[PDB]
């Protein structure tokens, strides 16, 4: 926490918990369905799924393995962009706009792309 | 069958029954039985001896004993020595029977002997010649031909499965040698069926021209019927129709 | 097996269960990788099969969910329905490989969802017929696919129209 | 005997005098009565056992004196004091509802219901 | 390996047990409320039935059926489907209205001419008058209920605390009410159309009861089913436990032999 | 407006005073979709 | 124990602590002595060695040692060779349980787990 | 194919596939009820239960040991028999009928025996 | 540690991690060609660990009332507590604290899995004050664990009370 | 893949499909093929040479074989001497 700075730490701790809860819930969702997961749980599943795919980022050497131009986000930018997601500031954005994107700004841009 | 499903008792009763023809005068009815006790406590064997003398049965049977205390080389040689004792009866034509309790413990004895001779460990850490060990012993049981004196030596060797799983190197090797198996099931034993002779895994590869014609006629298809009771109650645990119910009622009785 | 897996540059993992299950050649797509990847794929064939890997991967997940007997929403049933068609598309009669020039159309049909309608049982029939149809009518298309080995926009449009024409059957 | 049961309650499911409001005005049942079936209109109902009287606000239903002297009353919901002001506010909303549209019939029923509640 | 693949599979089996346990308990909880509702419903029904009995009302054709959206509630879904099929043989031309996704799916398979009106969303809640009324109102308008010379509702009567037997009953037509054997000193209103109104009133009052009986049978079945699931899962735990234990022993022995072989050289 | 619909609206009005328990309010909530079918073919599902 | 039995006649009872740890201890002594390790890891001389310890305890015509021994199943498997070798010797098992003691009952002996050989 | 003949290969392909499905659903069959299977699958499982039992063949040399009289069914007949069973033609008679009996014709006869 | 114990101070020696101690003994023994044993760990490996861990003790008042608390740390490879080096140590020790990876991930740090830890000397320790006001704590958490999986609807008020108290 | 999943057939298909380029005249598009069979029985190898001859593909293949009757050294040496080929 001291080493990476308090803001970085808190954002990243929140990510870890959110993803870990989703992993725990994965078994219940598998058999029972999401048909007995609470309102809080449904929000956690939705946020977690968004966070889960926010991780993917096209790489510069994956322009011959993919072809979507590579993206490098700044350290500060990553902390900020994930912070927004967790706060639910972009929980109105469709799921596929977190797939293979850069920062939050890119998530917004892919929202527009889908809108078209 | 499984450990301490009082396996010995199933065999013990066989030894006991041969008294109502074995105390006769017909020499085509004697079945002088040799009970080889390998790897059982001196207490356990002694109790057995007393049990036999209680049913006044000792006088027709020999006991060869190689108890738990006795050193490992004696135990290894214990069934073989016993089988020699059996053969004198066989080669005089006097029908005999030998029950080797428990050959599973003979294996453990051979395991010790082999490992201490530094012979390289085999599959499941048992001796590499363990198949040979059991096979030489077992195949000496025979029904001599008319030429050779009409002797017999009915052998029933008792194998103690660990965990009640019929696959496993020591059990399978024995299964392969023997003619038929009379598997006893732990679940049935516990659930108050004694003798607990599972009829799913008991086969007799030896013919049905073993049992007398009366007990072939009356017992006609009952083996099939009770493997229909087995089937019926397998799927009984949905909607039982009168056909299934009639079978179930028969089966249960 | 472990030692060789490290040494080698790909795995084309086969699976026994899938052999019986009906797939043949039975290549379990999930365990097969090509680490030298699509730099060696035929240029045309890369374009047509672009999302084929993704679709198949989605199919694996969806199919697993479906077997628990859980209720399936429409998005899940789109995947499931599409996925079924792909599986039948893969199958091939052993000892009779199919020319790459005539594999570019077949994959196009599947990936562009034209086989989504075609009934599951007769997917194989459709496959057989499609090849016959292309030989007859769109024989121009086949020559081009072979010749230029990368589908141009014009070729893709031509092919798109061609496939549609055979969806009518 | 009176049997009054509702889809969520069982009230009186003999009873001395019962007063019921029906599409025939008001009907009172005491002992044997002619064994009619009458549809109950949205209502204020009184049920009296001895001289004690209990007052129910009844959503309408059906009433049937059975020929064995069993007064079957079935209705959707009800005591009177519990129903009892906010609803008077609601009728203003309902008046607005008459204006726009099936809603007219609905609002008409609402006018009947406020009127009936105001009546008691 | 053997050990790891066994071990992961046993972990799966364990997790399955945990879920089946959880569901079974929750089902019981849900069941208590369900039963409470059904009691009240059944009490109400008897009062309506009192008229029909004493009147001795004695009745294409409509068939209505009740199951929940929810699945995996044992054989409620398929026993009812079977009894629908039985009476669908009887009258070939009857129009079946399916209240519930599960009966919709199964019925649609057996004859796909049946489905004329169907509902969806009823099953996840306790029976409520509001639901019955709305379904009834739509039944009259959409299907023109009065036309049928027979109306019949099929449901699962929750026969005993561990059973449910699919059952049906006939909702009497407005014609039936009119001509009823004893329509004696029943009625006095010749002005108000007491038959044409009573028909409508009992369309819903009967339907609510049917829905209520059904909901209780459904939740009761789910409890029974999840209980049997827990047992079946337990058996699988025990069986794979023995396999696990053996597999573990085997790995230790097999590894040991390899070390021995090396040392011996 | 069916007879039971007529009663229904009246019942809904009666849950209006504010002292009423949650279960009353729950009995006034509903959620359903009448999905029309024909022949096979399905005219669109629409809330009650 | 044997001095008591043989030369003072009284039946005596000799407890052993973990008899698992007797086996475990034996396993080491074998390995140090250089004998080839045997199935699952236990002594090659596993059966006989358990035999030497567990057959000196017996009912003599003078007295009897009787031994209550405590078996700690390794890895909670009753199929492992060390418990199995132990189980052969045992005659009764008194299975003290923590559930039972938690039901207040003390002696903590679990009534439906304990089983005996002599009990026929 | 076309070594055993195209018709033979077709019959065999289906026998294997049907049985493999049945093996696949073995987990579900134990864990949950047998009726909790999907309707399409439930037909497959029922068909397969028949196919499995059908595979029996009362041994003609172990007739002494076994009890049941011997049966040896011609190869040309075998292909025919299974073809029908897969097509559900004879699938309507008790499952027990299929167990330990000879050719397809014998199954029919055994239905008569059971019916009595 | 002995100087502290013998001279009558108190001291706590925390051996971190005995899992790596084991590996070192394996290296010596196998290289010295001393007979191999279970899981290729040196033959007397139980004996080695037992010697180390029993030097810890609490001396009598005769012997100067010293102490030498010990806390070995054992690294469980993939959490398999059936492994030969963990199993031996588990037997030797007189208590366990079982840190669970899932809990660590789930933000409970320290990540002591309340269920699978045990103290075998237990109530002899714990400050008397802390004992009084936290006997309850053990029991409450026990209920919270059992009722944990029920957190997936229409739940009894009693169940809900447990859940609120337990989560907090 | 697991034994007897006709593993050989997956490979054999590759050899057969190389007919399409091979037949042609574009030298730098030809892939000749060397199939090395170590550890297979003489009959199996013989079936393979028969299949390859049937499909007329044994006119661009070298089959280096060391059937499982042959000596353990020859089998060991067999992939490496195929490699040289």
């Amino acid at each position: 926490a001291a080493v990476v700075g308090q803001e970085h730490y808190d954002v990243a701790s929140k990510v870890q918990e959110t993803l870990q809860t989703y992993k725990s819930l994965q078994d219940i969702i598998a058999i029972l369905g999401m048909d007995e997961l609470s309102e809080q749980d449904k929000l956690t599943v939705e946020r977690a799924r968004k966070i889960q795919r926010f991780l993917s980022q096209p790489f510069a050497v994956a322009e011959v393995f993919t072809g979507i131009p590579g993206k490098l986000v700044r350290l500060k930018d990553t902390v900020a962009s994930f912070k927004a997601v967790l706060e639910g500031k972009y929980d109105n954005i469709p799921e596929h706009a977190f797939y293979m994107v850069g920062g939050i700004e890119d998530v917004v841009a892919k929202a527009e792309k889908l809108a078209a | 069958g499984d450990r301490q499903t009082g396996k010995t008792a199933v065999a013990l009763d066989t030894i006991l029954n041969q008294k109502r023809w074995n105390n006769g005068s017909d020499e085509s009815k004697k079945l002088y039985c040799v009970y080889v006790a390998v790897g059982q406590k001196r207490s356990t064997v002694a109790q057995l001896v007393q049990t036999l003398e209680q049913h006044d049965a000792m006088k027709y049977s020999i006991i060869v004993a190689a108890t738990a205390s006795e050193a490992a080389p004696l135990q290894y040689l214990a069934p073989f020595t016993a089988a020699s004792i059996g053969e004198w009866f066989r080669d005089n034509g006097k029908h005999a029977l030998i029950v080797y309790d428990d050959l599973s413990k003979q294996a453990v004895a051979y395991r010790q002997l082999s490992l201490l001779l530094r012979r390289p460990p085999g599959r499941e850490a048992y001796p590499g010649d363990v198949f040979y060990l059991h096979s030489r012993l077992l195949e000496r049981a025979a029904k001599l031909s008319e030429k050779e004196g009409s002797g017999s030596l009915t052998a029933l060797p008792v194998i103690e499965t660990q965990g009640g799983d019929v696959s496993a190197y020591i059990p399978t090797n024995v299964i392969s040698i023997t003619d038929g198996q009379i598997f006893l099931e732990a679940e049935l034993f516990y659930k108050g069926i004694r003798p607990a002779i599972n009829v799913g895994l008991s086969v007799s590869r030896v013919g049905s021209a073993a049992q007398v014609k009366a007990l072939k006629q009356v017992a006609g298809s009952l083996k099939l019927f009770l493997a229909q009771y087995r089937e019926v109650a397998a799927f009984a645990q949905s909607d039982l129709d009168a056909s299934t119910k009639q079978t179930l009622v028969r089966g249960e009785r | 097996p472990t030692n060789v897996i490290s040494i080698t540059d790909g795995q084309i993992f086969l699976e026994a269960e899938l052999f019986y299950k009906g797939i043949r050649p039975a290549i379990n797509v999930g365990l097969s990788v090509s680490r030298v990847g699509s730099a060696a794929q035929v240029k045309a064939l890369k374009q047509v099969a672009g999302s084929l890997k993704l679709f198949l991967a989605q199919y694996r997940e969806v199919a697993a969910f479906a077997q628990f007997g859980s209720d399936l929403d429409a998005s899940t049933k789109q995947t499931l329905v599409r996925g079924e068609r792909l599986t039948q598309l893969l199958k091939q009669n052993q000892y009779s490989p199919l020319a790459t020039e005539e594999q570019v159309p077949l994959i196009y049909a599947g990936v562009n969802g034209h086989l989504d309608g075609i009934e599951l049982s007769r997917i194989g029939e459709f496959e057989s017929s499609f090849l016959s149809y292309l030989k007859s009518n769109h024989n121009e298309l086949l020559t081009e696919i072979r010749e230029k080995g990368e589908l141009s926009k014009e070729l893709l449009a031509s092919l798109k129209s061609a496939t549609e024409s055979f969806v009518a059957t | 005997k009176l049997q009054f049961a509702l889809p969520h309650e069982t009230l009186y499911s003999e009873v001395t005098q019962v007063n019921l409001p029906a599409k025939s005005g008001r009907i009172g049942v005491l002992a044997n009565h002619v064994p009619t079936v009458e549809q109950l209109l949205p209502g204020v109902v009184e049920v009296m056992e001895g001289s004690n009287s209990k007052k129910f606000f009844i959503s309408g239903g059906f009433a049937t004196v059975q020929p064995d002297s069993q007064l079957c009353v079935t209705a959707i919901e009800a005591p009177l004091e519990s129903f009892s002001e906010n609803i008077k506010n609601l009728l203003a909303e309902a008046k607005k509802n008459v204006s726009s549209s099936r809603e007219a019939a609905e609002a008409a029923i609402q006018v009947e219901v406020l009127e009936n509640l105001q009546s008691v | 390996a053997t050990l790891k693949e066994v071990e992961m599979r046993l972990k799966s089996i364990k997790n399955i047990e945990k879920i089946t346990k959880t569901m079974k308990i929750v089902a019981s909880t849900r069941l208590s409320k369900a039963e409470k509702a059904k009691i009240s419903a059944k009490k109400m029904d008897e009062a309506e039935q009192l008229f029909y009995k004493n009147a001795e009302t004695k009745n294409k054709e409509l068939i209505v059926a009740i199951t929940s959206d929810k699945g995996l509630c044992g054989s409620i879904h398929s026993q009812l489907a079977k009894a629908v099929r039985r009476h669908l043989n009887d009258q070939p031309n009857a129009d079946i209205v399916t209240i519930g996704d599960k009966i919709k799916m199964q019925l649609l398979r057996t004859h796909p001419n049946n489905i004329k009106l169907s509902i969806n969303g009823i099953g996840k809640d306790a029976p409520t008058f509001q639901e019955s009324a709305l379904i009834a109102d739509k039944l009259l308008s959409v299907m023109k209920a009065g036309t049928y010379p027979k109306i019949s509702i099929f449901y699962n009567d929750p026969v005993s605390s561990l059973s449910f037997e699919p059952s049906e009953k006939p909702i009497f037509n407005a014609k039936t009410i009119e001509q009823s054997p004893s329509f004696g000193k029943f009625e006095i209103d010749t002005d108000a159309n007491v038959p044409r109104d009573l028909f409508e009133y009992t369309l819903a009052n009967q339907m609510l009861t049917a829905m209520a009986q059904g909901y209780a049978a459904e939740i009761s079945a789910r409890r029974n089913a999840m209980d049997n699931a827990s047992k079946n899962a337990g058996d699988m735990i025990n069986r794979y436990s023995i396999l696990y234990n053996r597999t573990r022993q085997a790995v230790i022995t097999n590894e040991l032999v390899d070390i021995i072989t090396g040392a011996s050289s | 407006i069916s007879y039971a619909a007529y009663l229904n609206v009246a019942a809904q009005a009666i849950r209006s005073t504010e002292l009423q328990t949650a279960s009353v309010l729950n009995r006034s909530q509903t959620d359903a979709f009448y999905t029309q079918y024909k022949n096979a073919s399905e005219p669109t599902p629409i809330t009650k | 124990a044997e001095y008591f039995r043989d030369e003072e006649g009284q039946d005596v009872l000799l407890f052993i602590d973990n008899i698992f740890r007797f086996t475990q201890a034996g396993s080491e002594v074998s390995a140090l002595l250089g004998r080839i390790p045997s199935a699952v890891g236990y002594q090659p001389t596993l059966a006989t060695d358990m035999g030497l310890l567990q057959e000196r305890i017996t009912t003599t015509k003078k007295g009897s040692v009787t031994s209550v021994q405590a078996v700690y199943v390794p890895a909670d498997d009753l199929t492992d060779p060390a418990p199995a070798t132990t189980f052969a010797h045992l005659d009764a098992t008194t299975v003290l349980s923590r559930g039972i003691s938690e039901l207040g009952i003390y002696p903590a002996v679990d009534p439906l787990d304990s089983k005996s050989r002599l009990l026929d």
